[PDB]
């Protein structure tokens, strides 16, 4: 019955075209994820050493209130007051 | 902090941005106080001032990336009212329903925020039926808003005969035809709607068919007889409503 | 269960249709479901023809009413004597026959009879009975031939000169998508079919195509597909002798294009 | 003490219903959170609304 | 799909046509490529269906796990947000397969298959790990754990036709080592040594050894994450003040000239990574 043959042949031809399509789509998304993974773990890692070399108040409120007496007289095109 | 970075008003980076806006949105972000820098949509729809309103006069763009921030944040509200202020009313609708759908319960009154996302939802819909398919879609959306609400609260006499009145369920077999027409013409936001209006209009029919069981028998065929006809009117109503024939049996 | 499935199977004259479909509603399991549900869509068919009757016979409806009949019997001895166009479609339909030139015959057959029906209220009458089948039929693509109501209704409209976009609006009431609407008016263009030619109004099908995407456009990838062939209309009537007619749907069509590109 | 409903109909009102779900959401928690609850009779009640958990003697509160 | 999971439920209800449950879970997942494909499968309740029998099934059958886990995977990554509950309640449910399946890589391809779909369902969730820990504090706790001790099992594993299927074996475990290896990443300083040491080993061993070039991809991105994950945990004990200034000094000196060698090493098996090691390695120095 070369038929059945055929058809059942046809079938597991298609089981493991279909199988096969889904483990490359799976290492595709387990290698995109790795490149992922590797761009934002450099990224963190820049900071990181940012943070490292980083190891070998009132002030500030007045310094903060002249700032935006500065930029206020900015916004509103006033003369250019001396910082 | 606003105010310092108030002072690099006209800079520009080297791909030419402002760095005044750069700063606000790392900030707004950060601080969870955009309320105050960008400002806060009121209940009306009028944009009530932030401070980084003071040093540009206008920031569409900016509420615009900042509400796909909150998008991206899963901070669904705080996306709607910032694209309500964008002057984008179909990123609003959609967020409105996208929350609005899983409204469909109600326990534990005050406490849950249905009467939050209620009082929300209300005062969104009056701001776009002041402000066809955009606007039918929402008006739909906030009548099925209402539809839920008295389904949820126990609502049933008055919202059973405003359904009647919308023709957008149907209520009797041969009113499967309607059904189709009505679930086919209508926009988007009313149809994001339709599941759960599906559903509470099935339950209302079923409250009232036990209150009426609650003589007897001719109460069971009636019900019986009502949840078939919705059956034949909307797959999933035909088992549904078999199996609420066998669990009341 | 099995008891009330046997009443509303009792050939009998004291149960009625009514108290059939109640008995039924009161009632190796699924084909037995199917059978049921299959015996349900005959039923919507039965009493379709049976109301039809009653309004437009007397031993017609009292033999309808009497016993459960098959959908021969119907077609045969119910549904054909009486010319219900509308009913043998819902029949063939419920029967899974398909036959192309016949459901294009029982849709015009639905339109003029209709047309007929209420000697503006013609067409009128013809989107009444159209909707009214289209709805029935528009599910089993083996009795409601879209492309061919489409053309035999725009012949129609054609000839009585209505406004073109009765068939669209009729069609979209009867919730054929916008879309697969869109492709057989297309494809009714693209045929060049010399009927609209004897007619003088070579243009139908373009300002039927303007209505449809305007009625679209108030309410990306059917765009697109709009924008492509709001182009391929455009080279098309571009190509023929410029008439009045012809340059207004030009100009109609290039408004449909922006807008499409707006709404893009 | 919408759960009220769900109370009576669990002990005393019929609350046929359509197209509801029932005793599929009480031993689902039950097995998350109650199966392994330090509280005895809190686990035996559970068990006997939901119809779960049949292999537990749950002795801790049933002797005879 | 509501008489499809109507049957799929009684299906595994009994445990049977184990061909057809299959051949569904593959239709499905090929469906669930699609935006609205997905959202309607969760509309269906999949979840509702399939989280309650699948206990039975471990109570072909585990290709209709391995391809539902899969398609739970892919779901998570089609919508995260809103299917984070039913994906936390399923993996609650399947958690202790989950581990199995992480486990038996240890003791055979059936086991090898597991563990790469359990890791990939892991991964997919791990986008979400904020919740992920809310609601689950065990969890992914006990997740973490169990990932550092069988990224170590695969390096150990494969630093050192039958030689055929050998080979394939070991590919296929390269690649799911690998995947765990950016898995872990993405989620002492000594243990992060051995993980970048065994990573240059199994580098090395597998260009001596001239499917393979899926090795040399996953064992570069071990390197790279490897790189990152010890370099951020030093730059948060620097940057910690309360890490004392001698454990600073003293960790910077050590790790100056662990990473000393291992870049030279590095620049030896090789002959921006070699410049920021470099570059680490002088600002620890």
């Amino acid at each position: 019955d070369i038929q059945g043959f055929l058809k059942n042949e046809k079938d597991n031809a298609l089981l493991s075209a279909i199988e096969e399509s889904r483990k490359r789509t799976f290492v595709m998304a387990e290698e995109y994820h790795r490149e992922s993974m590797l761009v934002e773990w450099e990224q963190v890692k820049q900071r990181v050493l940012h943070t490292l070399l980083a190891s070998g108040d009132n002030v500030e409120m007045a310094y903060a209130r002249q700032m935006y007496m500065y930029n206020e007289k900015v916004v509103s095109g006033h003369l250019q007051p001396s910082l | 902090a606003l105010q310092y970075f108030y002072f690099l008003r006209n800079e520009k980076d080297n791909q030419g941005e402002s760095m005044f806006l750069r700063c606000v949105s790392e900030l707004v972000i950060e601080s969870r106080e955009f309320d105050m820098l960008l400002g806060k949509l009121e209940k009306d729809g009028s944009r009530k001032p932030g401070a980084i309103d003071k040093f540009t006069r206008d920031t569409k763009t900016i509420i615009n990336k900042v509400a796909s921030v909150a998008e991206n944040k899963g901070l669904f509200e705080e996306a709607a009212k910032l694209y309500d202020l964008a002057k984008n009313p179909d990123k609003v609708l959609e967020l409105t329903n996208k929350l609005l759908s899983p409204v469909v319960s109600q326990i534990s009154a005050p406490q849950s925020n249905r009467e939050r996302l209620k009082n929300m939802a209300l005062a969104i819909a009056e701001r776009y039926k002041s402000q066809k398919s955009i606007n039918s879609t929402f008006y739909l959306l906030l009548d099925l808003i209402t539809f839920f609400d008295e389904y949820h609260a126990g609502h049933i006499d008055l919202s059973f005969d405003v359904i009647e009145r919308l023709k957008l369920v149907p209520l009797s077999q041969d009113s499967v035809e309607e059904r189709v027409a009505a679930f086919r013409n209508f926009s988007d936001e009313i149809r994001h709607n339709l599941s759960e209006i599906l559903l509470a209009t099935m339950n209302i029919l079923f409250t009232q068919y036990k209150r009426l069981k609650g003589v007897q028998e001719d109460k069971d065929s009636v019900l019986r007889s009502q949840a078939r006809a919705l059956i034949t009117f909307a797959g999933d109503t035909n088992a549904r409503l078999v199996q609420m024939e066998v669990l009341m049996n | 269960a099995r008891v009330v499935a046997k009443l509303a199977d009792m050939h009998s004259p004291e149960i009625s249709l009514k108290q059939r479909l109640e008995y039924i509603s009161r009632a190796a399991d699924g084909e037995f479901l199917h059978e049921l549900e299959e015996k349900l869509e005959v039923a919507r068919i039965q009493l379709q023809i049976q109301e039809t009757l009653t309004r437009q016979v007397g031993d017609a409806v009292s033999q309808l009413d009497s016993q459960l009949m098959d959908i021969t019997k119907m077609f045969g001895q119910y549904a054909d004597p009486f010319r219900l166009s509308e009913c043998k479609l819902a029949i063939i339909h419920c029967a899974g026959h398909s036959d192309p030139i016949l459901v294009q015959t029982l849709w015009q057959d639905i339109i003029d009879k209709e047309l007929s029906d209420s000697m503006v209220d013609r067409m009128q009458s013809l989107h009444l009975k159209i909707t009214s089948l289209g709805k029935i039929y528009a599910s089993t693509p083996r009795y409601f031939p879209l492309e061919f109501l489409v053309k035999y209704l725009e012949q129609q409209v054609c000839n009585f000169s209505w406004d073109a976009g009765f068939v669209t609006y009729t069609m979209q009431e009867i919730n054929v998508p916008v879309p697969k609407l869109l492709e057989v008016y297309d494809h009714l263009f693209k045929a060049r079919d010399p009927w609209w030619s004897r007619m003088k109004k070579p243009l139908h099908l373009l300002e039927s195509i303007y209505i449809l995407l305007s009625g679209y456009v108030q309410e990306r990838r059917f765009t697109t597909l709009c924008l492509d062939a709001i182009s391929c209309y455009l080279v098309e009537l571009q190509s023929m002798d410029p008439a009045p007619a012809l340059l207004n749907t030009v100009s109609n069509f290039k408004s449909l294009q922006a807008k499409l590109e707006r709404l893009s | 003490q919408d759960f009220k409903n769900c109370f009576q109909e669990y002990i005393h009102n019929k609350d046929r219903r359509l197209s509801p779900t029932t005793e599929n959401k009480l031993r689902l928690h039950y097995r998350r959170a109650v199966r392994a609850s330090t509280d005895p009779y809190k686990r035996a009640v559970y068990c006997i609304i939901g119809r779960c958990d049949v292999s537990d003697n749950h002795s801790e509160v049933a002797d005879k | 799909l509501p008489i499809l999971f109507s049957a799929l439920e009684v299906s595994l209800r009994i445990k049977q046509n184990l061909h057809f449950c299959e051949a569904i879970l593959h239709f499905l997942f090929t469906l669930a490529k699609t935006h609205q494909g997905a959202a309607a499968m969760a509309g269906a309740g999949i979840t509702q269906t399939v989280c309650l029998p699948l206990l039975s099934v471990y109570q072909s059958w585990p290709g209709v796990y391995r391809l539902t886990v899969s398609l739970m995977e892919r779901l998570l990554k089609t919508l995260r947000y809103n299917f984070l509950s039913e994906a936390l309640d399923f993996v609650g449910v399947h958690q202790e397969r989950i581990l199995q399946c992480l486990s038996a890589v240890r003791t055979s391809l059936s086991c090898l298959e597991e563990a790469d779909h359990t890791v990939g369902f892991l991964l997919q969730l791990s986008n979400f790990t904020k919740e992920w820990h809310f609601h689950l504090p065990q969890l992914i706790k006990d997740v973490q754990v169990n990932l550092c001790y069988l990224c170590q099992a695969c390096t150990s594993l494969l630093h050192s036709l039958e030689l055929r299927q050998l080979r394939t074996v070991q590919h296929s475990l390269l690649k799911i080592l690998g995947k765990t290896l950016a898995t872990l990443r993405a989620f002492s300083f000594g243990t992060l040594l051995a993980t970048v040491n065994v990573t240059l080993s199994m580098l090395g061993e597998m260009d001596k050894k001239k499917e393979s070039k899926n090795n040399k991809s996953l064992l570069l991105f071990i390197m790279e994450n490897c790189f990152y994950l010890l370099i951020s945990q030093a730059v948060r004990y620097l940057r910690d003040p309360s890490v004392h200034p001698r454990d600073k000094q003293r960790m910077k000196q050590e790790l100056s000239s662990e990473l000393s060698t291992l870049l030279s090493s590095l620049s030896r098996y090789f002959r921006p990574l070699i410049q920021l090691v470099q570059a680490f390695v002088r600002h620890v120095q």
